[PDB]
């Protein structure tokens, strides 16, 4: 609209799977690049595990109950330290 | 127990200072929750959802 033009992030839809998936690629070759990598996905994973806040496999098929939505954070937070 | 009286015999165990035996007398209750199809009212989860290991040991 001016021109100098504007970047904004798409409304922020999927970054936490981007992130995850890229990650996902890296740990095919991770085996022996060691910078900060489990630094980042100790951090990256931890903010999936809090305002992930994305699919569970329909985590509602059909409607949310707050303590059905707690109790799956929960689940995916006890994964999540289980795996750490 | 042969008697069906397992309340009794979890009393009695708590009574002689065994309360731990007590508690593996309680692992064949079956797995409920009452909560899983939504009802207005928070329910208590009732039963042991690892009987099979229980029922193993």
């Amino acid at each position: 609209s001016a021109q100098c033009p504007h970047f904004k992030p798409n409304a922020g839809v999927a970054a936490i799977h981007d992130y995850a998936g890229w990650v996902r690629n890296l740990s095919n070759e991770a085996g022996e690049l060691e910078a900060v990598v489990k630094q980042w996905g100790l951090t990256w994973t931890l903010c999936e595990s809090l305002w992930g806040q994305l699919k569970e496999l329909e985590a509602s098929l059909d409607e949310p109950n707050e303590y059905v939505r707690n109790l799956e954070r929960r689940k995916a937070f006890s994964h999540w330290l289980a795996h750490t | 127990i042969r008697a069906g009286m397992t309340d009794e015999a979890q009393r009695l165990c708590k009574r002689c200072g065994q309360a731990w035996r007590a508690a593996t007398l309680e692992g064949w209750k079956l797995y409920h929750d009452a909560n899983i199809n939504g009802g207005t009212e928070l329910q208590a989860v009732e039963g042991n959802p690892y009987r099979c290991v229980w029922k193993t040991c």
